[PDB]
């Protein structure tokens, strides 16, 4: 029954800039004798466990740079990254260890840089694929920054719902962008009823959308 | 020097059960306890329990009684995970963390579904017409995850692989791409290397205009 709420649940921040998250939780977690806080904080990037980076509310672990520091007491709580850099890209959670663990809910924290145009390109389905019978054109947007893109398919300029399925590569921790891959999906039937393929695409790097088609074969 | 070493992946069909194995190593494995913590895919950590590992006494948090057991094998510092009557919700990773500083598993992932193992079929995705992109799909393999690199892992940089989708089949998918020089194409070689271990597939699919 120590509940842990952390703030806020996301943030976006400029490289260079202080970070801030905040941890509250519902009972102290100072304990009386010892005047110790037992609160740690810890960081998560995907496909990897937790790597503690704060315990005792302030002292940092081994190895952990001098940007991250935790500071408060009792039930409020701060991690702070004094100047984020690119690599800082990641979950941070906190956890009480007072009383059995609570873990906080996470605080997804990106980076803000200026506005990138997407690298659009476009790829036509394989031959070996539509042996087996269906068609996988795949738009790529690369290289953008923010995330927000719309991708319409376009097929003979008729405009496709409900066919195809959107993915975004998580932000990346050199460059800060994303990358955004579309695959447009049909029967072999359908893709041979038709002639030109072509994505369109939106953003606030572009003062007009950009198109990639090609004519099969 | 320590070390907490997790068994590997696992596909169960619902209704069965699962034991995932947390080996210790680096320290007396009996003066320290051990808490287990379940990561639901894109969710945030919970903690599990607990288990005292001298006298092998398991505390369990309010949502995980019932189904969930807790044991230890002192012979071989080894901790124990067991899940019953697997449901499709306990599709997670599962991730063994010492009592007292930064030592955790690298965690197990339990997938609990009725589908079974499939390798997916590599596709490239060719370059054509600065700077000219190429690729690979990975096209209807069940479950995840693969793995991608670029001329086994020479080419890291300006890679760029995508999570994947479940497509309506119940069946997964990706790409994984890369951005080049376009005066490098005739001259240098393009290999993605892409490896499935739940059903063995690996593939070099070589990328070409």
């Amino acid at each position: 029954d120590i509940v842990m709420t952390q703030s806020p649940d996301s943030l976006a921040v400029s490289l260079g800039e202080r970070a801030t998250i905040n941890c509250k939780s519902s009972q102290s977690v100072l304990y009386s004798s010892n005047q110790m806080n037992y609160l740690a904080w810890y960081q998560q990037k995907p496909g990897q466990p937790p790597k503690l980076l704060i315990y005792w509310a302030s002292t940092r672990e081994s190895g952990v740079p001098d940007r991250f520091s935790g500071s408060g007491s009792g039930t409020d709580f701060t991690l702070t990254i004094s100047s984020l850099q690119a690599e800082d890209v990641a979950v941070y959670y906190c956890l009480q260890y007072l009383s059995s663990w609570t873990f906080g809910g996470g605080t997804k924290l990106e980076i803000k840089r200026t506005v990138a145009a997407p690298s659009v390109f476009i790829f036509p389905p394989s031959d070996e694929q539509l042996k087996s019978g269906t068609a996988s054109v795949v738009c790529l947007l690369n290289n953008f920054y923010p995330r927000e893109a719309k991708v319409q398919w376009k097929v003979d300029n008729a405009l496709q719902s409900g066919n195809s399925q959107e993915s975004v590569t998580e932000q990346d921790s050199k460059d800060s962008t994303y990358s955004l891959s579309s695959t447009l999906t049909l029967s072999k039937a359908d893709y041979e009823k038709h002639k030109l393929y072509a994505c369109e695409v939106t953003h606030q790097g572009l003062s007009s959308p950009v198109t990639k088609s090609f004519n099969r074969g | 020097q320590v070390q907490l070493v997790q068994s590997g992946s696992e596909l169960k069909k619902p209704g069965a059960s699962v034991k995932v194995s947390c080996k210790a190593s680096g320290y007396t494995f009996t003066n320290y306890g051990m808490n287990w913590v379940r990561q639901a895919p894109g969710q945030g950590l919970e903690w599990m329990g607990w288990i005292n590992t001298y006298t092998g006494q398991p505390i369990y948090a309010n949502d995980f009684k019932g189904r969930f057991v807790f044991s230890l094998d002192t012979s071989v510092s080894t901790a124990y995970l067991q899940i019953s009557s697997l449901k499709a919700e306990d599709t997670a990773v599962y991730y063994c963390a010492r009592d007292w500083g930064p030592y955790w598993g690298q965690g197990t992932l339990v997938t609990v579904s009725s589908a079974s193992t499939k390798g997916p079929s590599v596709f490239p995705l060719a370059p054509s017409s600065g700077t000219a992109a190429l690729g690979c799909l990975v096209k209807d393999y069940f479950p995840e995850p693969v793995t991608v690199s670029w001329n086994s892992g020479a080419l890291t940089s300006g890679v760029h692989t995508f999570p994947a989708v479940l497509q309506s089949s119940g069946l997964y998918s990706l790409s994984s791409v890369v951005t080049v020089p376009s005066s490098s194409l005739g001259t240098q070689t393009y290999i993605c290397n892409v490896n499935h271990k739940p059903s063995n597939t690996k593939v070099d699919k070589r990328v070409e205009p």
